[PDB]
């Protein structure tokens, strides 16, 4: 929004700030049926003993679908796959 | 430090809205000058010269 | 010289103005973060090479 | 000289060193997240893949090449040095103004 001043102008600037972070841990692909499955949008991440997919600036975990991934490869390939079930 | 390593990651579940103020300056003073009258004064001598 | 007027307060003016400009400049555009982040002791990044 | 001193500067060059370090280790291990509040960790090559995905091309891309693009990566870093030390005037802009 702008102001007006004496010889000059002043903004205010209305921006977004994220906080309360938390530890979590991450995989690069998901492994099922012998082919690996990448997040279409997102992150994977896991709270101690499943996985969910998350955007990556607001924590909201969702169940992990075929509908929010994409297969396009093989399992014996990346670095550092995990292996877990798909829904569907 | 942060606390790097190659299977954690880190994602915030709360935000904050902040405002803040930036002044910028745009114009200044218009002046103008008169040379015979702030030179040579009345003297009709000066401004022949 | 004390005939002349006042052109040394407007060079003495003109010179310090350079030199705190000339502060400005380098605080302006290296200090940028607010924080002293240390990189870890253990350099492995997935294979780059720092 | 007649009248006529240098007066050194505020900040030193560790001083400058020290905010470069700093920069570096926050890009290093946080990504653009640093710049914007807190920092907050990410594996280096999920960064790679973020940073892939801001020019159009999918995340299976890097994960399928990682060897190739790491080794690319590692000799274009290896040339700066002896590209810097070959030209003569590289640094000309700096030493003008001296
Ligand atoms: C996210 O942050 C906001 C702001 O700090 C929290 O809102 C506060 O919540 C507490 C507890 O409910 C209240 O006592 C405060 O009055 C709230 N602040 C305001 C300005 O209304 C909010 O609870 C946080 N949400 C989560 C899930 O942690
Ligand atoms: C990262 O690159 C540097 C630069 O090439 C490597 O350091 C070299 O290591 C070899 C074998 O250890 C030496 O023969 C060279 O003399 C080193 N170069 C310099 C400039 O010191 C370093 O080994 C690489 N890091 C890893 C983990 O491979
Ligand atoms: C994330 O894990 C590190 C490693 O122990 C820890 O120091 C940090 O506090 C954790 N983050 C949060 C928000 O607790
Ligand atoms: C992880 O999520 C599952 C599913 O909601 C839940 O049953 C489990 O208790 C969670 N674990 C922790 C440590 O919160
Ligand atoms: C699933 O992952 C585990 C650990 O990485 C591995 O031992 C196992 O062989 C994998 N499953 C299959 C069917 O290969
Ligand atoms: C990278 O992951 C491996 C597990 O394969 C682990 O041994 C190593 O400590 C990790 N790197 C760092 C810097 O912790």
């Amino acid at each position: 929004f702008p102001q007006s001043a004496p010889h000059g102008v002043v903004f205010l600037h209305v921006t977004y700030v994220p906080a309360q972070e938390k530890n979590f841990t991450t995989a690069p692909a998901i492994c099922h049926d012998g082919k690996a499955h990448f997040p279409r949008e997102g992150v994977f991440v896991s709270n101690g003993t499943h996985w969910f997919v998350t955007q990556r600036n607001f924590y909201e975990p969702q169940i992990i679908t075929t509908d929010n991934t994409f297969v396009s490869g093989n399992c014996d390939v990346v670095i550092g796959i995990v292996n877990n079930t798909v829904y569907d | 430090s942060v606390a790097y390593s190659n299977n954690s990651i880190a994602i915030p579940t709360n935000f904050t809205i902040s405002v803040t103020t930036e002044i910028l300056p745009v114009s200044m003073t218009k002046t103008s000058v008169d040379c015979t009258m702030y030179i040579c004064g009345d003297s009709t001598e000066c401004s022949n010269l | 010289l004390l005939q002349y007027g006042s052109f040394c307060t407007q060079l003495k003016r003109a010179l310090t103005g350079i030199a705190v400009e000339q502060d400005k400049n380098t605080q302006e555009v290296f200090a940028q973060v607010k924080q002293i982040y240390k990189t870890p002791p253990i350099k492995y990044f997935g294979g780059f090479n720092f | 000289f007649n009248g006529l001193t240098v007066l050194p500067p505020l900040l030193t060059d560790e001083m400058i060193a020290q905010y470069t370090s700093a920069l570096l280790a926050g890009t290093i291990t946080s990504g653009w997240t640093f710049g914007a509040g807190p920092a907050l960790q990410i594996p280096f090559p999920m960064q790679m893949a973020y940073r892939f995905n801001g020019i159009g091309v999918t995340q299976n891309v890097l994960y399928e090449n990682q060897k190739l693009i790491a080794n690319q990566f590692n000799s274009a870093i290896g040339k700066i040095q002896d590209s810097l030390s070959s030209t003569p005037s590289a640094l000309g802009k700096l030493q003008d103004v001296v």
